[PDB]
């Protein structure tokens, strides 16, 4: 863990904008 | 020591060669004079070592100026490394050859400048420029005879998009320092060409490609409006002299821009977060912000109407930073942040800076001099500073109250009262003539104002040129005023400043009032005692050609100090 | 319990200011912790860090009531420590040493002579006006031991008492009386002291003071011929500090009477030739018996080798002795003024001195040596000193010489030529004080006024950035407007005046940037005097006082007011009120 | 007398101050800078003599601290310096081969001798043996 | 257009000085100190000196004073702007900002001079760049620096493509004595370490006002950051187009984008003050702190400081949540606190004497701040939508990124 | 150094 929040997955783009 | 440093730089060992050329760099910092052994390392210049050709031409370059003369030897060696295949090499002989302040070396090195010109490098090329500009400046005829002009000219329209920068900056820098005759100036080609390769330019880059765009004049709206929509995308770079300089040629745009039109309202509306976002900048950085605000507040200031709380002075903001922020409040204040105004003048007041809070004072006295909307709110702010208890806070606030009372006195008597008694005892010249002056012309609703300027008339002949005026001034209205209760006490003004009075101005003032006193009591009161006009106060706007002239001198050393260009240089 | 030693140490080791500051901070609380806690074991150790930190820049507002109470404590240790810190940190306008006065008076007597000589030093050296007053009969009771190391502590006492209370010297009068036989130096010196100090405070004493002066030339006598000593015997000087005793007494005794000198005549001569100036202390005995010597009736024999003695000295390189001799001779200015013309030549080659004291001094004694026939000689020479002078020495220069001019000019008209080029010359460096000095001069003169109105008109065009040289010139334009411009009422030949430049430079002067309200309001009084003074620009200085009426300055505007209101309704009376100010010195 | 004697080194560090005269913390600090900017921007051609004030600043400093006295205009300006040369041989004599270190650790010791010498401003001690012997038996007190 | 820029120490001796134009004499820097100590001395001192007709500015560095001599009328923003990356590639090279590398790494520091800015003109500002043709410990200038891409090194070859990115949320509030906030502003704060094989370009995607709007979707929680700032590799030609973010990321931590923009919600801690100081007997610090940030989240570290007197002492804390101490040298009471979860009450009680005699002077009254750092916490409501990371060669990337909240100018006014 | 020297060097 690390403090200041956890890192987290990205995603590539918005796949509901096409 | 420097025996055996010499000793050891003419051996033949390259770890000894080393050492020595690092004992004499540490002692050249720390402050010995290596220029005698100048001669010494002229022979141990041709080192297959990139360090030691750095050193070497580092203690050249500082040697050059004090051994000139022993700076003949290297000629030779400059013109070896500017044919060096390592592009550093080339790059480091080109800045060594211009860094070196010498008559007779730059005449020597025009033709490597020439062969360096056309370097294919970019860095070569960028080397090659500011070598130019260096000859140019040291040697404008020099650099003329050379035809670097047109080389210089040519590099803008070549690739190497930082090597064209560099080019462009080198030829504005021989331009800005030329008499204006034959100047650089580019068809809209060129500018659309600069723009081009604005995007692709490196940070140092960008501020020479918004340089040139500073000089050009645009001339249709069509062209003004391209130029803004590409300098619009300026603004959204973490460069601040790149946002100041995209700022700058924005506001340069904006004088030849049509308000009809809505290019000049997108970038009013554009432009207000670039200067928030600019007010966060480093506290170094800060004050320039300030100064480029100030500037362009008088230009266009319904672009930041709405910028009021950025405005505010922190607590860790420096000396500077606060007086820039005040000065920025105060000319950016209006009525509809009158209160806001009015709470950070009180709390302001509250600081421990005696500087900072006479600003503050001055600051909120001015406010409430231009807008006569807050003028009981800056009345009673005056009040609860004058009972606050501080001297220089007294001081501030009996000042204002004079200053008011010469500009807005129409509603300025309930406050009489309120002075009459006010720590009076107060020996300041600023806060004792503004007393003395509001007593003289506001005694009417003072019952004891004979009794008070009776403590203020022990010292009269010995208080001061300007208060002694003052004092006499206030007399001579009381007297024409309410002579009943000042009969006599005119008459010892008189006498004191007629006869004990060795002043000339305040003998003669003194004379004067003696005479209209003796000639015609009654009309003392038409004559002394009148009716003056509106008081015609200084505008801190800045003069319309003057204001112009600082639009195009955007991020100079003029816009902090506030002076035109050729006001501070020298 | 922090070390006053560990403390410094901690100091030494910190580097930033801000650091030292913190550190600081921190012992500044941990002293006042232990304080509030009513410590008294280490109270020795917070004492000396609080001194060290209030003499390194600290606040010690806090550690006031710690010093009272180790005062009144009993340890040896712990009183000096409360000593120390109410003689820094405790001072009359302080207020905290009220409450000092019963500790003192206990202290007054106790039985340890180190308690009773650290409190008499510390009611010397803190002397209130209060103090003295419930601590006067202390003193004196103590003048009158027999204690020698307490005798010169009684002796500062009481001379420290009449310098805080000069109205309480006559409870003092008895208690020194027959106190010249005293074997030890200290005690000899210090009545000595003590006597010169009431003869200095009171001339009622100076009769009765007269009296021992065979007793101290007989004293002086004695330690001439103990030449040999090893207590007090420095450089080959012994009592170098009871010989300039003697001296500054026999200086101050009988200045004015003929016994007191004719008695020391003897003495101040065998002194003059007995004593040898190679040292310092043998120097500064020199230069003591020839002050001594000009200051008092001495003979005609006397003056002279004092004259050759400060001739002497004033060839010395060294800077002490060059300043020394300057100050001797501009002591002995009015004295032997006569004899002081010799070294008019070192008194110039002093204002070139590398010294800054030095250069001080020759252009003093050059100032006070101004006589009314080397004036004239002597202004060229003032004129060059004050065109390569120092810029702190060119103001003072600058009004050396206007006091030069005005108290021994040769002439008006030289004066005038002087007065003008100072001005000139002087620029921002002439006094504003001055200014009205000038004024008067130039009213009282009234024998001189063409060529003056002339020379301010040209000096006026020329520049009026010069506050005090800009006042003058429109203090005499305004005061001879009649006499600087001949038939200036319509158009005539080209002259130097006509009638219009005059309201223009004066105009630019009132809206010129450089203006302090001071010169503006001199040229505004100048322009309405114009008015009835001058005939030829009329209808037109209206427009711009009605104008001017609207100033930013109240006083400016009131002023402006004024101006039109008796142009607009008073214009026949105008020249009612115009009349010439009366002169006067 | 000596309205002001104070001890002060060459980079401006303070070492030693004693003013016989009472002035406000502020008013002191500001004289004290003054009269050490003065120092520090004075050459050693300049006689130690500065009319300063009307006061007799005399600067005089043997070593790497430098020492200055304010007396009055009413006595000859050789008497300081022989006053200030004597307390530095008494001050020598009472500690040994006195250094700048030691100055600062021996403040008090400083004070104590300078209190014991002159008292408010004015010559106390005129022998040499016999303030040396006093000063030690009162430390020797305890 | 500074002649010279030097580097000087705190005792005014120059540390090292190189000479750019010679227009300027290097004695001037002499002069520089004194007009400093006047300065200080005064009020006057500006970071920005003045020489007669040569300016010196200076900048306040760790142990020195970065003075950078100037004699005409030069952009002082460009000079201010050379200095910064001047200090910024000095920190990357040297971990140390003091005299300790100052005197170590001259024979590297000269080169790096030389080879940053020619005539007063930079031309090298990338630290990555700088380090890999100049070392302390030489080859052909890089193809980078004369590439258009300068901010994303070809070639760069990694095991894994991982970035590790930051939301770091900075919540500055300027609540007056009386109560109210005036300044409440939040700015963002996108710092990704991109750690990957090649230059691939970012494709930075999120949950924007403007973007939803534009798109249509500008229904949902979207951030509208007043001011964005891109990188130095973000394009603003996509940016002004259509809001498209796409630049090649940097080799290492870089700050993409930084948001900027007015807060209108409550703040995140509510402290209220009570000062029962009595007249030179006691004090009294009613100090009262109320969580206003969601339950789920907790504030670590969080030190609420109070100044406390500055000649108080003897005091005691009578608290119930967090451990106070009193520090002697910043002359307050930070309230420290571990972890404070959202809608903590914490009450603490000041008792505190004081010394009998009076203060000289008045000491002001400076503003609590307080040093709470939530993590995980999304206050603005900004959600990262995706991350196009393109490569040529093509590979799969991991992107990582954390929402940190901290405080940043959450000063209150005292009263 | 030059503190460690003595003051009239005796």
């Amino acid at each position: 863990d690390r403090k200041g929040g956890s890192y987290s997955q990205a995603a590539g783009s918005d796949s509901a904008q096409s | 020591e420097i025996f055996e440093l010499k000793a050891e730089l003419n051996s033949d060992k390259k770890e000894k060669k080393k050492e020595a050329v690092k004992k004499v760099i540490a002692s050249m910092t720390v402050g010995k004079d290596v220029s005698a052994l100048f001669p010494d390392v002229v022979n141990c210049m041709q080192t297959d070592n990139l360090e030691l050709k750095k050193l070497v031409y580092l203690y050249l370059m500082n040697y050059a100026k004090s051994q000139p003369d022993m700076a003949i030897m290297a000629v030779n060696t400059f013109v070896k490394d500017c044919e060096d295949p390592n592009p550093l090499i080339r790059a480091l002989a080109v800045r060594t050859m211009g860094c070196i302040r010498v008559d007779k070396i730059t005449e020597y090195l025009c033709e490597p400048l020439r062969k360096c010109l056309k370097d294919e490098d970019p860095y070569v090329r960028k080397t090659a420029a500011v070598c130019v500009a260096k000859l140019h400046d040291i040697n404008a005829q020099l650099v003329e005879d050379q035809g670097f002009l047109d080389t210089l000219k040519d590099l803008i329209s070549d690739s190497n998009p930082m090597v064209v920068a560099n080019a462009v900056a080198a030829l504005s820098e021989i331009a800005e320092s030329h008499p204006s005759s034959n100047l650089l100036d580019l068809n809209p080609q060129s500018i659309n060409k600069l723009l081009t390769a604005l995007n692709e330019c490196t940070e140092w880059g960008q501020i020479f490609i918004l340089d040139c765009l500073a000089n050009y004049m645009p001339k249709d709206d069509r062209e003004a409006q391209s130029i803004c929509e590409r300098v619009t995308p300026r603004l959204s770079h973490a460069n601040s002299a790149v946002v100041l300089s995209a700022v700058k040629v924005l506001m340069k745009f904006m004088e030849m821009l049509s308000k009809d039109l809505d290019y000049y309202g997108t970038l009013l509306k554009k432009l207000a977060p670039p200067l928030v976002t600019l007010l966060s900048a480093e506290p170094e950085l800060q004050y320039v912000a300030l100064r480029n605000i100030n500037l362009i507040v008088q230009k266009r200031p319904e672009i930041l109407k709405h910028e009021m709380k950025v405005f505010f002075v922190k607590y860790n903001d420096p000396i500077y930073v606060k007086l820039e922020k005040l000065d920025i409040m105060i000319r950016l204040a209006s009525q509809a942040n009158i209160a806001q105004v009015l709470a950070e003048l009180r709390e302001y007041a509250t600081e421990v800076d005696v500087d900072f809070v006479r600003k503050a004072v001055r600051a909120i006295g001015r406010c409430a001099i231009k807008v006569e909307q807050s003028a009981e709110r800056c009345v009673s702010t005056l009040l609860d500073l004058i009972q606050t208890k501080v001297n220089y806070v007294v001081q501030e606030a009996i000042v204002v109250i004079k200053d008011i009372f010469r500009k807005y006195p129409n509603k300025y008597e309930s406050v009489i009262a309120t002075l009459c008694e006010n720590l009076d005892s107060l020996d300041e010249p600023e806060a004792r003539a503004a007393m003395i002056w509001i007593v003289g012309e506001y005694a009417e609703r003072i019952d004891n104002a004979d009794e008070l300027l009776e403590s203020f008339l022990e010292g009269f002949h010995d208080k001061s040129t300007q208060v002694q005026l003052q004092l006499l001034t206030a007399i001579v209205k009381l007297f024409l005023k309410k002579p009943t209760e000042t009969q006599e006490l005119v008459q010892q003004v008189l006498s004191l400043a007629t006869q004990d009075s060795d002043n000339p101005d305040l003998r003669d003032r003194g004379y004067i009032y003696w005479r209209l006193l003796s000639t015609d009591p009654v009309a003392a009161k038409e004559v002394v005692l009148a009716e003056k006009p509106l008081i015609s106060e200084e505008t801190d706007l800045i003069e319309p050609t003057l204001l112009d002239e600082l639009i195009c001198y955007i991020g100079t050393l003029a816009s902090v100090y506030h002076k035109p260009p050729s006001a501070f240089v020298e | 319990p922090i070390r006053l030693r560990e403390l410094i140490r901690t100091i030494r080791t910190a580097r930033t200011q801000a650091e030292e500051r913190e550190m600081i901070q921190k012992e500044c609380a941990a002293i006042r912790s232990s304080f509030r806690e009513e410590d008294n074991t280490y109270r020795c150790r917070n004492v000396a860090k609080l001194l060290y930190m209030h003499m390194l820049g600290y606040p010690a507002h806090f550690g006031q009531l710690e010093c009272l109470k180790l005062i009144a404590s009993q340890k040896f240790t712990d009183k000096r420590i409360g000593y120390l810190g109410a003689m820094l940190l405790l001072d009359e306008r302080q207020d905290v040493h009220l409450l000092m006065t019963n500790c003192i008076k206990n202290d007054l007597n106790h039985s340890t002579q180190f308690v009773q000589g650290l409190a008499l030093c510390t009611l010397g050296c803190m002397g209130s006006s209060e103090m003295c007053r419930d601590l006067a009969g202390e003193v004196e009771k103590l003048l009158k031991t027999s204690n020698s190391y307490l005798r010169k502590k009684a002796a500062l006492c009481a001379v420290h008492v009449i310098r805080k209370v000069p109205e309480l010297m006559e409870m003092f009068l008895p208690a020194t009386k027959n106190l010249l036989n005293e074997k030890n130096h200290g005690v000899l010196h210090t009545s000595v002291v003590l006597l010169t100090e009431m003869c200095e405070r009171s001339p009622d004493m100076l009769a009765h003071f007269r009296k021992l002066v065979p007793q101290l030339v007989r004293i002086l006598k004695n330690l001439i011929m103990s030449g040999y000593s090893p207590e007090h015997d420095v450089s080959g000087i012994s009592d170098p500090f009871l010989q300039v005793r003697i001296l500054r007494l026999l200086r101050i005794l009988g200045r004015n009477d003929d016994d007191s000198s004719e008695a020391m005549n003897d003495i101040l001569a065998q002194v003059a030739t007995n004593t040898e100036t190679s040292k310092n202390v043998g120097n500064a005995i020199l230069y003591e018996t020839v002050l001594t010597i000009m200051d008092i009736k001495s003979e005609s024999g006397l003056r002279v080798l004092a004259i050759n003695i400060l001739g002497r000295f004033l060839l010395n390189n060294d800077k002490n002795i060059r300043y020394v001799a300057l100050t001797s001779l501009l002591k002995t200015v009015q004295t032997d003024h006569n004899a002081v013309q010799r070294h008019r030549s070192t008194i110039v080659d002093c204002l070139k001195d590398l010294d800054v004291s030095i250069k001080r001094r020759a252009m003093e004694l050059s100032f006070a040596l101004v006589n009314g026939n080397n004036i004239r000689g002597m202004m060229k020479e003032l004129l060059y000193f004050l065109d390569s002078c120092e810029p702190e020495f060119k103001a003072d220069c600058a009004s050396g010489i206007f006091l030069a001019a005005e108290k021994y000019a040769p002439s008006k008209r030289w004066h005038i030529d002087t007065i003008m080029r100072v001005l000139t010359t002087a620029g921002s460096y002439v006094r504003d004080d001055a200014v009205p000095n000038l004024i008067q001069l130039i009213t009282n003169s009234v024998e001189m006024h063409a060529y003056t109105v002339q020379r301010l008109y040209k000096a006026i065009l020329g520049d009026y950035s010069q506050q005090p040289l800009v006042q003058v010139a429109a203090w005499c334009i305004g005061e001879y407007g009649d006499l600087l411009v001949s038939g200036q009422c319509e158009e005539e030949e080209p002259i130097q005046v006509t009638e219009d430049e005059v309201l223009d430079i004066l105009e630019s002067v009132l809206i010129s940037n450089m203006s302090t309200s001071v010169t503006r309001g001199y040229a505004l009084t100048a322009i309405m005097k114009l008015s009835t003074r001058f005939t030829c620009t009329v209808n037109r200085i209206k427009k711009v006082v009605s104008i001017y009426g609207s100033s930013i300055d109240v006083e400016l505007q009131q002023r402006a007011v004024e101006y039109n209101a008796l142009f607009k309704k008073y214009d026949h009376m105008r020249s009612a009120l115009l009349e010439r100010m009366p002169v006067m010195e | 007398m000596i309205h002001f004697i104070l001890l002060f080194s060459r980079q401006g560090k303070l070492r030693l101050q004693k003013w016989y005269i009472t002035l406000p913390d502020k008013e002191r600090k500001k004289i004290t800078r003054e009269i050490v900017q003065i120092i520090l921007s004075r050459g050693h051609r300049t006689s130690s003599f500065v009319d300063w004030k009307e006061l007799k600043l005399v600067y005089k400093r043997y070593a790497s601290l430098y020492f200055c006295c304010a007396i009055e205009n009413q006595d000859n300006e050789l008497l300081t310096l022989e006053i200030v040369h004597r307390y530095v041989e008494l001050l020598d004599k009472y500690f040994g081969n006195v250094c700048e270190l030691d100055i600062i650790f021996n403040f008090e010791k400083a004070y104590f001798i300078l209190d014991e010498f002159i008292i408010g401003g004015e010559i106390q001690e005129t022998s040499k043996k016999i303030a040396v012997k006093a000063i030690e038996d009162s430390d020797m007190l305890q | 257009s500074a002649s010279a820029v030097y580097v000087l120490d705190l005792k005014g001796k120059v540390l090292i000085c190189r000479n750019y134009r010679g227009d300027v004499d290097m004695s001037e820097v002499e002069h520089f100190m004194p007009i400093l100590m006047e300065k200080e001395e005064e009020g006057m001192l500006s970071p920005i000196l003045a020489h007669g007709g040569v300016r010196f500015m200076w900048i306040k560095h760790n142990n020195l004073y970065l003075v950078a001599t100037s004699k005409k009328n030069a952009c002082v923003s460009l000079v201010f702007s050379f200095l910064y990356k001047v200090v910024q590639v000095f920190s990357e090279y040297f971990k140390e900002l003091e005299e300790e590398s100052i005197r170590d790494n001259f024979v590297i520091i000269y080169e790096l001079l030389d080879e940053l800015m020619d005539f007063g003109y930079p031309q090298t500002t990338d630290s990555k760049i700088l380090q890999e043709y100049i070392t302390q410990e030489a080859p052909r200038p890089p193809a980078t620096v004369t590439n258009a891409v300068s901010w994303r090194s070809e070639g760069i070859k990694y095991r894994k493509n991982e970035v590790f990115l930051d939301v770091i949320e900075a919540v500055n509030l300027l609540v007056s004595a009386n109560g109210n906030v005036l300044r409440s502003e939040i700015v963002g704060s996108i710092k990704m370490r991109v750690f990957l094989s090649g230059m691939p370009e970012l494709r930075l995607g999120l949950n924007d006002k403007v973007l939803f709007d534009n798109t249509g979707r500008g229904k949902s929680k979207s951030v509208e950051l007043e001011d964005v700032k891109f990188h130095q590799c973000v394009r603003l030609s996509r940016f002004e187009n259509d809001r498209t973010i796409s630049f090649i990321p940097p080799d290492g931590e870089f700050e993409l984008m930084s948001y900027r923009l007015n807060t209108h919600v409550k703040p995140l801690i509510w402290i209220e003050s009570v000062i029962e100081k009595h007249s030179h007997s006691r004090i009294e610090y009613m100090v009262k702190a109320k969580s206003q940030f969601k339950r789920r989240s907790t504030a670590n570290n969080v030190e609420i400081h109070i100044p406390v007197p500055n000649d108080a002492d003897s005091p005691k804390f009578k608290t119930t949540v967090g451990s106070v101490k009193w520090v002697p040298e910043n002359s307050e009471i930070v309230w420290s606190v571990k972890s404070f979860p959202g809608g903590k009450e914490y009450l603490m009680r000041a008792h505190f004497g004081l010394p009998s005699v009076e203060a000289e002077d008045k000491e002001g009254k400076p503003p609590i701040s307080v040093k709470f750092e939530i993590p995980y916490f999304t206050t603005s409501g900004i959600q990262v939508r995706y991350l196009k990371i393109i490569e040529k060669s093509g590979y799969q990337a991991l992107p990582w990124v954390r929402y940190i909240t901290q405080n940043g100018d959450y000063q209150l006014r005292t009263q | 150094k030059g503190e460690n020297t003595s003051l009239l060097h005796p």
